[PDB]
């Protein structure tokens, strides 16, 4: 529902002021998804990129804050947050080859 | 204006990319070819010999 | 399906019958909550074929 | 995707009426008389009812299951 | 439409005009947009970044 | 290693978008700025195999 | 450990060890995902 109308100035060239209600019930709420892959490769020689599991820290028999996010298996779970810098695959080549 | 000798300029102009990814440099075509030159005075003193 | 962001806030949006006057503001911090300042809804919903 | 709970104007909350609706649509009723039934006045109920897509159902039907 | 001005509570003197219509965000969003440079890192051949 | 204190922790830490070495007991940076290659040029540069080289 | 996966479309419970095939049990298919993790995530309703 839009006003054709003045307000507050701030419309003042093509801009449009929004109803910050409206913005908390949902109006043009978005989402963006973005993949990241990743490859593990068997090299001419027999040797692979092989993924090490969480970084557990001694101190406090867990995983490092770095290290959080990671499953098990090395590879970052579903439904987890992820903040800046924090690692999603701990892959790990062979310097070899 | 005759030139007989080359000054090679400092490594600042001459990078050496050691690309992490694989087993080898990124390298100028100038080291190349400065490379290609000592070669080839080489050859021609053994030529000469 | 619905994502986790979604569904958080049409919780959120959903009105509750709990008399405010019997409440106080949740101060600062202390996410766990007390007795006076908070209430909680616990939903559990499993789909199975019939 | 799915009926969002309130309406972006003025509030009322409009998704439970979503269900209904449908049955009204089920039977013989039109749009507007439909509408009426359930207790729209102002339009940005109707709005928002109306111009719905259940999306839902589509994607569900892609779900894993 | 007659339409009273939610700060003062006064009616508007002039008419506004009231109505649904279509609007489609954009891609082009400020979260994406926005940049800002410290120091950070520099090129190896012209020292710039 | 730490120049004054000698404590041997030091960790990389990501800075907005610099890259440097700091002390977590005194705080203080021994090692700071990286030089990467760029893509400009990295198109340009040929890479060169250990075995043509050798000969 | 038991390191556990869903398939393709059955969504069988598949648990693999590591450097397996990617196989569907009851099945022959070979794209596969990760379970949903098990630890408490935060939302805010904002
Ligand atoms: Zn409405
Ligand atoms: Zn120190
Ligand atoms: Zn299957």
């Amino acid at each position: 529902t839009v006003a054709v109308m003045s307000y507050s100035g701030y419309d003042i060239e093509d801009a449009l002021v929004l109803n910050k209600a409206s913005l908390d019930r949902g109006f043009g709420r978005c989402l963006v998804y973005k993949n990241a892959k990743c490859t593990l490769k068997r090299y001419t020689n027999q040797t692979f990129d092989k993924v090490m599991g969480p970084m557990l820290d001694a101190a406090t028999r867990k995983p490092i804050w770095r290290h959080e996010i990671l499953d098990a298996d090395g590879i970052c779970s579903p439904g987890e947050k992820v903040e800046n810098k924090q690692v999603l695959v701990n892959k790990s080549m062979p310097t070899v080859t | 204006l005759i030139l007989t000798r080359l000054l090679v300029p400092p490594l600042c102009i001459r990078p050496s990319v050691v690309s992490d990814l694989k087993s080898g440099t990124n390298e100028d075509d100038l080291t190349m070819k400065l490379t290609e030159i000592i070669f080839l005075n080489d050859v021609i003193k053994k030529h000469r010999i | 399906i619905v994502q986790d962001e979604i569904l958080a806030h049409r919780l959120g949006l959903i009105p509750i019958h709990a008399d405010p006057r019997l409440f106080e503001y949740r101060n600062q911090g202390d996410e766990e909550g007390t007795e006076i300042d908070t209430l909680q809804f616990r939903l559990q919903v499993r789909c199975t074929r019939n | 995707m799915i009926i969002p709970v309130r309406c972006f104007t003025c509030g009322k909350i409009v998704g439970n009426k979503w269900e209904a609706y449908l049955g009204l649509l089920q039977a013989e009723y039109t749009e507007g008389d439909a509408l009426d039934a359930l207790g729209l006045k102002r339009y940005c109920c109707r709005r928002m009812l109306l111009a719905h897509v259940d999306l839902i159902e589509k994607l569900l039907n892609y779900a894993p299951l | 439409d007659y339409v009273t001005s939610g700060i003062t509570g006064e009616p508007l003197e002039a008419y506004i005009y009231f109505g649904p219509v279509y609007y489609q965000k954009l891609k082009h969003m400020v979260l994406d947009k926005m940049h800002a440079r410290a120091r950070g890192p520099r090129a190896v051949l012209t020292r710039q970044p | 290693r730490c120049p004054d204190c000698g404590s041997t922790e030091l960790v990389e830490d990501s800075h907005y978008s610099q890259s440097q070495l700091v002390c977590s007991d005194c705080g203080c940076v021994v090692t700071e700025g990286v030089l990467t290659t760029t893509f400009s040029d990295e198109g340009n540069l040929r890479e060169v195999t250990y075995s043509r080289s050798t000969g | 450990q038991p390191m556990i996966y869903i398939c393709g479309e059955c969504h069988t419970e598949n648990e693999i060890k590591s450097r397996d095939p990617i196989r569907c049990r009851e099945c022959g298919y070979r794209i596969m995902y990760k379970k949903r993790t098990k630890r408490l995530v935060v939302f805010d309703a904002r």
